[PDB]
RNA sequence: GGAGGUAUG
RNA sequence: UGAUAUUGAAAUUCGGCACAGCUUGUACAGGAUAGGUAGGAGCCUUUGAAACGUGAGCGCUAGCUUACGUGGAGGCGCUGGUGGGAUACUACCCUAGCUGUGUUGGCUUUCUAACCCGCACCACUUAUCGUGGUGGGAGACAGUGUCAGGCGGGCAGUUUGACUGGGGCGGUCGCCUCCUAAAAGGUAACGGAGGCGCUCAAAGGUUCCCUCAGAAUGGUUGGAAAUCAUUCAUAGAGUGUAAAGGCAUAAGGGAGCUUGACUGCGAGACCUACAAGUCGAGCAGGGUCGAAAGACGGACUUAGUGAUCCGGUGGUUCCGCAUG
RNA sequence: GCUGGAAGGUUAAGAGGAGUGGUUAGCUUCUGCGAAGCUACGAAUCGAAGCCCCAGUAAACGGCGGCCGUAACUAUAACGG
RNA sequence: GAGGGUAGCGGAGAAAUUCCAAUCGAACCUGGAGAUAGCUGGUUCUCUCCGAAAUAGCUUUAGGGCUAGCCUCAAGUGAUGAUUAUUGGAGGUAGAGCACUGUUUGGACGAGGGGCCCCGGGUUACCGAAUUCAGACAAACUCCGAAUGCCAAUUAAUU
RNA sequence: AAGCAGUAAAUGUGGAGCCGUAGCGAAAGCGAGUCUGAAUAGGGCGUUUAGUAUUUGGUCGUAGACCCGAAACCAGGUGAU
RNA sequence: GUGGAUCCUGAGUACGACGGAGCACGUGAAAUUCCGUCGGAAUCUGGGAGGACCAUCUCCUAAGGCUAAAUACUCUCUAGUG
RNA sequence: ACAUAGCAUAUCAGAAGGCACACCCGGAGAACUGAAACAUCUUAGUACCCGGAGGAAGAGAAAGAAAAUUCGAUUCCCUUAGUAGCGGCGAGCGAAAUGGGAAGAGCCCAAACCAACAAGCUUGCUUGUUGGGGUUGUAGGACACUCUAUACGGAGUUACAA
RNA sequence: GCGGGGUGGAGCAGUCAGGUAGCUCGUCGGGCUCAUAACCCGAAGGUCGUAGGUUCAAAUCCUGCCCCCGCAA
């Protein structure tokens, strides 16, 4: 359980903290939120 | 020259961490032995170093480039084990890397091409790191080694004895300042214990004191301020306690310790017979047509360099009867020089009870004892390390209901204290085993049945030399 | 062939 | 203690670079000591093949190397087969050692001319100081300077909590919930009882559906307590986790789809010394679910935290010591 | 603690100078590339004592145990674990 | 006894923290220097108008301080203040009660165990319980629930 | 203001400079509006004018700052009658 | 005053590394300036500076000396003042 | 052993030493204090000690301020401004330029080169002293060339010689 | 009241960090021996004080209780 940037994966602006376990959810995790620069609901990967 | 750099590199692989790892640094006329337990982080590593598996964090940059003979090879049983290694080494070195990356080279291998191969590398001029758990080949190979004790890589000048020897002055060091701090801290403890005593002393009246000197009532404070003194002492002590270097042990993992449920032993006069078994494929007389026969509690070994056809006559023992005699009461148990679990079945747990009926504490407690948590059990088959899975087909293998073991090259992936668990069992097993390995010195303990394979005809003779 | 020194009851 | 000036001259020796030469190259299998690539079917041979002999280098103890004398015609290869790779032969190169020419330093001693002698003798001189001179010793060390490391209460400057039925010990220090708390709120004590320093990619959001615990009875492995069937049962279950307040018109339990655990804000309010903390409709953007209405800026609520300075990382229609 | 040993390891200043970066003479195809020079950083490696390490030293600093059972009275225990 | 020597980051010490010009836990004089003092003491004439506080929070903070709270003066707003009457409302106190939470008495049954006797059956006994009749306890129980106090009002009166 | 002239005067002279008249924004900068922001939305701070010079009094800051009062610290010197 | 053929225009100096100080400026991005140690330039198509450094553009010409005035104070003398 | 200390004899308005409890330059250099403790920091380059000089001192005629139509030694007052900055970014320390005024003043050396003398006696032309010459940035000077002019002038014992 | 402990018959590990309960002596049977001791071969003997939870898994972590040792009182 720690700390997490997210980043959209057509700009590269983070955007976003959250939280994960790193045991759970192990992986790269991704879900789509709101980018402020595309003004589009976009993918945004761990970084 | 560098040849490389890796910086500020840290892989979780799980929520443990795998790798804390800063100025990795591997520069020109490098030759370095690698080395850990099993799940230490090694192949993890040197694929991220070959590029292949960036990690969750931190930065690689090579600036000669490199090739990495894999483990765990993804290539299908047309050839024999020690030949697709050979293929893979020759790769390599027709490549021209000038820095070679191998995980476990010396896996399926004979003594003779291992010999090649450190001759060949004495004479490289390039760099390499390398990872064998073969003792005297590394102590003829490298220049420095590296530990991976807990994601931690330390470094050592000189051979595996040196790192033997140093790790053993430092885990002596170590357990004597422990002992040292544990003696000190017990020692003040007890100075606090009896000035507490005589502080509580310090305001009780005396005994026989009468009325006059009881009704004394003004030396009160006098005493209050002694007692003040003497826990204001018990206050710099404890201060002292406190201001003293707390140092640790290591948590040190339990050792290694196989198990085979139970034999019910019968030690009848036979086991196994066969008689004249044509042995090839198609146009290649592997070995001669040749019987054999095997008795109760044979441990039966196997010794032939590569392309023989040990594994071959392993399959002949597990399937088909061309001039073989078996019977109802020995059970085979197959562990094969190639994996044979299932990768992606979604535990260890299933896959292992998939041939075993036994209760699940035991078998979690049996994969505790080959070091596989309560969290780990559930992972996948194959994400993981190859030494583990070697443990873990020997565990399916032996919790399988068999009285007699069939095992081609076990101890291949396997670290040097797990070997020796390995080594004591099958010496101690009740039961028949048979086997291949290129380990002399491993089967000078085990085997009571020695075979070799050669030229294409076959001799077996009995206990070791 | 003989002489001298050199565990419990 | 080490580097560097003071600080010089000679040489052995050991190393690294270049160049020339003598060469040297064995895993197993295979005819046996298979260095790399390329060319390669001819190479050698009275300008002396094989074989005999010495001498001698290497060596993995198999054997190759070549100075030679006797000898006088075959010896070797593609082919064959083996093996990852083919053998003769040659062009160029590589490994390892040796040798040499030159560089390149280093250790090691040797020397004397610097430097040193609270060593002797002579003179200034009558002087145990000093200066100079000669002779011996030591010698480019020491000693001295700068730079760096280690030791260093020998010495110094300083720190070494507060609360509290005196102080001290013991306990506590921040946050959350009950009671004391006197039916708003607030309210103290070393008054009484308990928790927190997290967790959950679903235990969130949404849409659909469901309603528990416990008792009696019937029934295999039997408290029939496991699971089942019925009836009773309005809450005694559950509500991630303390207690209280609440929830069964569900805030509880399942299932499907998703990411609103969004961006920019924010009238008006609560609490409040300040800094902070809390609630918040509503507007806009761009959306998940639902047929739609509509819900959605996390979780039934309340704890689950830490100022500034400082430094690190990323982005930027921001400055950038004349101009760029 | 002191004394000696010195293999090995860790360890500075200094020596050394891989690599990254700034500028720009010229090239450019889109604004990217970018010699030398001057610059800011700067790795590997070399690098003493000390420390780790081995031994000795107690008229050096200083330190010197527990539990259980046991023999012709019972108590104790020369004795045993 | 004389003549002399050793000087305070020091000297002398048959060692006591002892002596170094009637005081030595580091002499005396001068200066820095009016050190610093959140500590105590003191602070000088008259009258007039108003007139507290000894509380909260934070504080290496507790006999100090800062901010608020309570005071005074001035400028401004301008009836927003006080009290009562009436209405309405939130809230769970004293009381009371046992409807849950726990406690508890005496009974009626019991649900079946236990000690003991011979598979079953007994018991001058615990009764874990369940149920029920009656009586009782509670700051951290409440099916219920005051007076007061509080918050306001397109209301009236007095101030 | 300093400076110059003047009786140690007032006063004359000197307009460098200072406050103000326009703010907002970290800044570039825009301008009665700007910053935030996608926004002409909403919000913050401002506009929809009076400041200035000298001076009485009050208070504050820096200087010992209402008076007295330590133990003590440092530097230089005096002392073995 | 003209000319630009060659020569000259301050050396262990500037500068740098280290350690320190002093520059309003605490090593900080630290320019400019002195000291100690060590090393160590250039030469008019030069050298320095314009707050790290580079280029361009501009301003001077280090490492050699002298220079009144306006400014400071008052033991003291005279004449006076509050 | 030459000669070198050393020793002896004569001359110096030669020095010394005092001070004005001031002013100035340089060496060397604190602590109480403040920071509500303290160690960096402050106190403070203050006090004390020491050397030296003057009636003034020091600094000073750009290897400079700056960035426009640029200004032309230094020093001192004002203001810039408690600004910009420095800072356990704490306590606190804290400018300068610009601009307005007082006063204003600029000069000499070294080097090149010429000449005399001395050592090498290259007898070639290197080294040294003396005298000349010459001194700076919109580069100057030596070198060569052209005008002058020998104090007509010009400047001086406050620099530029005394 | 505070602080440590309770593992076959005795004494000790193992608890920190959960993974099939271990060491020496002893006990029992059998051997050797004229018999006993020693010695050789086998075997028993441990709900880890107890009762509850957490866990797939408890000596091990948490709770509660009964004793044992010191201190006190
Ligand atoms: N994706 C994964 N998720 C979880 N655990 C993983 C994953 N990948 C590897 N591991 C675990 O982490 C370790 C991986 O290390 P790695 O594969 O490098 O081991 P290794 O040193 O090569 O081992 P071996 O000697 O057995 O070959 C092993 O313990 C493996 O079980
Ligand atoms: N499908 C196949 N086609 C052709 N050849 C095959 C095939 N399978 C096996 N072989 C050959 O048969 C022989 C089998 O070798 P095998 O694996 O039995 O030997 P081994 O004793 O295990 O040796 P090592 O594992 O060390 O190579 C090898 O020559 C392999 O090349
Ligand atoms: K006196
Ligand atoms: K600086
Ligand atoms: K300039
Ligand atoms: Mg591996
Ligand atoms: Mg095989
Ligand atoms: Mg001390
Ligand atoms: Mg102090
Ligand atoms: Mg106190
Ligand atoms: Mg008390
Ligand atoms: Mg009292
Ligand atoms: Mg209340
Ligand atoms: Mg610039
Ligand atoms: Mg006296
Ligand atoms: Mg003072
Ligand atoms: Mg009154
Ligand atoms: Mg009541
Ligand atoms: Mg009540
Ligand atoms: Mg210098
Ligand atoms: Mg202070
Ligand atoms: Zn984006």
């Amino acid at each position: 359980r720690v700390n997490v940037t997210l980043a959209c994966t057509e700009c590269g602006d983070r955007n976003y903290i959250t939280t994960k376990n790193k045991r759970n959810n192990p992986e790269r995790v991704e879900m789509k939120k709101f980018c402020s620069r595309e003004n589009k609901q976009t993918l945004h990967r761990e970084t | 020259k560098i040849l490389l750099e890796g910086l500020h590199i840290k892989h979780y692989v799980q929520d443990r961490l795998l790798l804390n790892i800063n100025r990795l640094k591997i520069y020109q006329n490098d030759r370095i032995g690698l080395i850990g337990k099993n799940g230490s982080g090694k192949t993890t590593l040197l694929h991220i170093l070959y590029k292949k598996i960036v990690p969750e964090e931190g930065i690689v940059k090579q600036f000669s480039h490199c090739e990495l003979i894999p483990q765990l090879k993804l290539i299908e049983s047309t050839k024999s084990g020690g030949e697709v290694t050979r293929n893979y080494i020759r790769q390599a070195l027709d490549k021209n890397p000038e820095l070679l990356l191998a995980d476990q080279p010396t896996t399926n291998l004979d003594n003779n091409y291992i010999e090649k191969l450190e001759q060949d590398l004495k004479n490289w001029h390039g760099a390499f790191i390398i990872v064998s758990h073969d003792r005297a080949f590394l102590d003829n190979l490298c220049t420095t080694i590296w530990e991976i004790d807990e994601g931690r890589i330390t470094e050592y000048k000189g051979n595996y004895s040196n790192y033997v020897e140093q790790k053993e002055l430092e885990r002596h060091r170590e357990e004597l300042e422990y002992e040292k701090y544990e003696k000190e801290k017990k020692r003040l403890e007890k100075a606090i214990n009896i000035k507490e005593q005589k502080a509580q002393r310090a305001t009780k009246k005396p005994k026989n004191l009468s009325s006059s000197e009881g009704k004394i009532k003004v030396t009160k404070p006098y005493f209050a301020s002694k007692q003040k003194k003497l826990r204001k002492t018990v206050k710099s002590l404890e201060t002292r306690l406190e201001k003293l270097e707390r140092v640790e042990k290591r948590n040190e993992l339990p050792p290694l310790k196989m198990d085979l449920v139970n034999l019910e032993s019968v030690k009848n006069r036979t086991i196994i017979r066969g008689e004249d078994v044509s042995g090839t494929i198609e146009g290649r007389v592997l070995w001669k047509a040749k019987s054999f026969s095997i008795r109760g509690g044979d441990k039966m070994a196997i010794i032939g360099s590569n392309g023989t056809g040990k594994t071959t006559f392993i399959k002949k023992i597990v399937h088909g009867n061309p001039g073989i005699s078996l019977s109802p009461s020995v059970k085979i148990g197959y562990f094969s020089q190639k994996i044979d679990t299932l990768e992606l079945d979604k535990s260890i747990l299933e896959n292992v009870q998939s041939s075993s009926q036994q209760n699940e504490t035991l078998i979690r407690t049996i994969l505790a004892r080959m070091h596989f948590f309560r969290d780990d059990v559930y992972k996948p088959i194959s994400v993981l390390s190859g030494g583990e899975r070697v443990k873990v087909a020997l565990t399916k293998v032996f919790l399988s209901e068999v009285n007699t073991l069939v095992l081609d090259q076990p101890t291949n992936f396997l670290d040097m204290e797990a070997i020796e668990a390995f080594e004591s069992l099958l010496k101690e097993y009740n039961g028949s085993i048979i086997f291949v390995s290129h380990d002399r010195k491993f089967i000078e303990k085990v085997a009571t049945r020695i075979m070799t394979i050669d030229n294409k005809e076959i001799k077996i003779f009995d206990g070791t030399y």
